[PDB]
């Protein structure tokens, strides 16, 4: 039974860490692109590219572990 | 005397409880159960130390002259002083109440911490022995009942001080409304602000409270293991970092004391 | 630790020793010391006052 | 409303009172409203908007200073 | 009865890690935006949509996180 | 039995961690807020505004988790 | 029996997480409180009547978590 | 007995979470008051009186939390 | 054989934390481009190769991490 | 008897959750002590003076902690 | 079962914690790498070597746990 | 444990803490005290040079 | 079997909380002390002299904690 | 046999939260370190001389939790 049941934890784990590293991170990251927004006006289009770019690397592994997560809940269950 | 140090560092730990029942000493190995216990050692050493600091300062408040004071008057109206002026910084109504207030715990706490620094096992030795009482701890600042007896009774003026200087109407209006503002949070509001306002007395007495407790279990512990030709250099490290302790834990208690009073009203 | 009734006796103690506190402690140490600050601040005042 | 003086080493360029400025002071672009809380920076070389009182918008070109 | 025990605990720790993500994320972005506020009041609902444009992405993953945590402790029981 | 005693540890743990979010992000939004008064004192209701509007997002996860930890707790 | 072992546990754990938070977000509110007094002290009757007024949503949550701590410690037991 | 056992981990657990949070916060606390009794020297007494304002409100649950912790070590176990 | 689990759980344990690192170090990293960035606008093609330079070393040992969950996931369990 | 190994573990948790606490306030602190003496190298003996006063406090509970873990490890194990 | 599956369980915990270590010590570095590179925009190969000297006393220490955690699941387990 | 080698080893470790305190607390109370009334007496020294 | 294991355990969690502690409370505190040599090299001496007066408060907790997981390892094994 | 198994995980908790402080303290350092230089390029080879003296009191606890990690798996285990 418990390879039933020990699996919704595992995957709670893997789907909490995931949530706080990409919140924390991107919230750090768009809180500068904010500030910045707010001293350059001007720059907006430009720091928004830039943001945007850099926020798919900070969102590369926790989608990883979301994905896995979401497999481990209904895939193996 | 066959004491093992788990169990010399045991009877420190014991009250000499009354029982006012039958007015009979409650021994250690079996504690009764009921509320009705006075724990005798504390409350003397209580009261001879509040009577000790008030014939200090009547002594001196009789006789105090506007000339060059004496050395022994300096030091009294210096702290007079001290106390004042933190109470002019820190409240502006006309109660005369707050003053004193302030001056008593201020002394009378930093008295009874000050026991902390004596040696643990002198006057509990002298007690057992020249007198046969069964078990004594010096410090009353180090138990509960002292120290949520005195936030209680500062509690009960914070309620005095809050129905009086603004009235039924806006203590009601302040625990209710705040913090959200509207009608719809008052429901919650009130469990916040009411622990919120129980959250000050509870605290300001067990600030105190855990402070010299595990301040004197320290003078207990390195008593009790460390060999006595290894106590020194351990114990005389500790005791010059208490006298820190007991007079910030005083003046917290003071400072804290006359804020909750003056916020309270205006 | 274990709540006791010396909560309760602790009470009496601590509001008689305010009381006697607040009539005869403070009130004439406070006299005292604002008689002598009175004195100083006022006497100097007269002496900037004459020197004028 | 609050009174906004710019004057140069050599002569005054401006008074009166104001409702808002917006300079680009030197770590960024910045904007003053009354009662604002006092604050010493240098400005970079570029327009001053003023909005005098009653909305009149008018741009100062400024070379450069300290604000 | 001895199954169902613990899937509470698996919604627990997947909710209070997404909490405290998305919680502690957008406190930071709506520190910079009100510090970027403060500075320019012109700028307020630009830097307003900005804002909540990247709020968006902000709590997107604790979100998920949030729905898996409400499934399992409602679907799954 | 076994069974009740561990819901309470879920609620717990539940409870808790959104208190330390809802605790420590309106603290760090608040500061900001703070600073940000002291510098426009004039605009503090202005500013008020936008606190609240940022607040209830920031709320927005504590508050369900703390609904389930009551749910967890007494209805279960 | 097992019941009060585990209850004083999860009291424990509840009280110690909501000291956590509440200590720390009063601390930063706090010092963001003393460094704008420290610029200029005449408004701190003014910023010391918005601590409170902040202080007051920023102890919340974690006096819900004290209140049901104290209650299973001493009603539940 | 298994009471003891569980009991003094229980309190272990609440006076270790209690001293992170009390000395965290008024670290952060009273960092900010001596960067504002640098800035500022003669205001040292007035921003002292502030600080104990803070520290006294920044303590409290942790102080509850000491407490209840005592209590149960030598109350209850 | 029960096992099998532990292995899931050990995976879930590892590539979490590395999706902590990976994200919040980035974060940081890529908060202080962008900051940086805002300032000299022009020199965006030079601290955006910068950028890249020092962020390959920090997601290396987090690659570590998440390339041996994936095989004690897959390969071995 | 297998009552002490437990309270030994109980006794190590709260003794590092203290070092810890007590060790990061203090870095904290004697941070800002630091940069306020490197402003105004001649108050050095004022700002050492309120730098002890404060941390008197940050070592409230840390040292409680301290000593109810040493003597959970040896006056009852 | 307890053999195999703890061991993969401690090398998940080393590269675990080694990722949050190695990852968020960069950042930090890289960070105020990335400001000095826009503060003088000439000086960058001085600061990025700089930047290696330290990052490789940063990296060392994490790396050690890195190889004995894949020796525990390679070389034991 | 023998007791008496606690009450040995508290009485050293307590004549060591007052010999601490004699040189590095009670100096400054007094000198305190001493200035307080250094100051008093000027001050007094004022209103009679102010007299004068 | 499982009674002198347990006992390293408690010294591990024991030791790697105090190393934390001391390793970011040194770090920050010797964070400060460069900035402050940078701005004013000329006063390195004195700043150094308060750098290790502080560095000994903040080490001191974790260093009973050290001796106490020594302790525990090898003395009661 | 559990006994030595879960010796590998002591050691394996040990070493890793070892590892995430001396990694996070030097980074820290580092980081102040790069700053200083950065303000005063005329001045490296000094800042990196103290940055050195004070980074050996950074690790010196890291690095014994290093060698008893180590000793207890490969001498003990």
């Amino acid at each position: 039974n418990l390879n039933m049941d020990l699996l919704y934890m595992a995957a709670a784990v893997m789907m909490g860490l995931a949530a706080i590293g990409a919140a924390i991170g991107i919230g750090i990251l768009g809180g500068k692109f904010l500030e910045g927004a707010a001293r350059q006006p001007d720059l907006i289009p430009l720091l928004r590219t830039q943001f945007f770019i850099v926020m798919g690397l900070v969102d590369a592994i926790p989608m990883i572990a979301v994905g896995l997560g979401l497999y481990v809940m209904f895939a193996v269950a | 005397e066959n004491m093992t140090p788990q169990d010399y560092i045991g009877h420190h730990l014991n009250n000499l409880q009354l029982d006012l029942r039958t007015f009979s000493l409650v021994d250690p190995q079996n504690p009764p159960a009921t509320f009705w216990t006075i724990n005798i050692d504390s409350m003397f050493f209580s009261v001879v130390l509040g009577l000790l600091f008030l014939v200090l300062f009547r002594s001196v408040a009789k006789k105090a002259t506007s000339g060059v004071p004496g050395k022994f008057q300096t030091a009294i109206e210096l702290v007079i002083g001290f106390v004042n002026g933190s109470v002019k910084d820190m409240y502006h109504g006309k109660s005369k109440l707050i003053a004193p207030l302030a001056l008593t715990i201020f002394v009378w706490v930093f008295l009874m911490n000050l026991m902390d620094l004596l040696p643990i096992d002198l006057l509990p030795y002298i007690a057992e022995h020249v007198l046969g009482l069964p078990a004594l701890r010096v410090v009353p600042s180090a138990d509960v009942n002292v120290t949520l007896s005195m936030a209680l009774g500062v509690f009960i003026l914070i309620l005095f001080y809050s129905i009086k200087m603004k009235g039924i109407g806006g203590f009601t209006k302040e625990l209710t409304l705040q913090p959200f503002n509207h009608w719809a949070f008052i429901p919650v509001n009130l469990i916040l602000e009411g622990v919120s306002l129980l959250s000050k007395p509870v605290s300001l007495g067990l600030r105190l409270f855990g402070n010299m407790y595990a301040g004197e279990l320290i003078f207990i512990l390195i008593a009790g293991l460390l060999p006595w030709w290894s106590q020194w250099i351990l114990n005389v490290p500790w005791a010059i970092f208490h006298i820190l302790i007991i007079t910030l834990q005083a003046f917290i208690f003071m400072v804290l004391t006359i804020v909750y009073l003056s916020m309270a009203s205006e | 630790m274990n709540l006791n009734a010396t909560i309760l006796g602790q009470a009496i103690a601590f509001v008689l020793f305010v009381l006697f506190c607040m009539k005869y402690v403070w009130p004439p140490l406070m006299a005292a010391i604002e008689k002598r600050q009175k004195e100083i601040a006022d006497g100097l005042a007269s002496a900037e006052r004459a020197h004028k | 409303t609050y009174h906004l003086d710019v004057v140069s080493a050599e002569q005054q360029m401006f008074s009166g009172l104001v409702e808002k400025i917006q300079v680009t002071g030197s770590e960024g672009e910045l904007g003053i409203y009354p009662g604002h809380a006092p604050l010493l920076t240098a400005i970079k070389p570029g327009m001053i908007r003023i909005v005098k009182q009653h909305g009149h918008e008018e741009f100062i070109y400024l070379s450069g200073g300290i604000l």
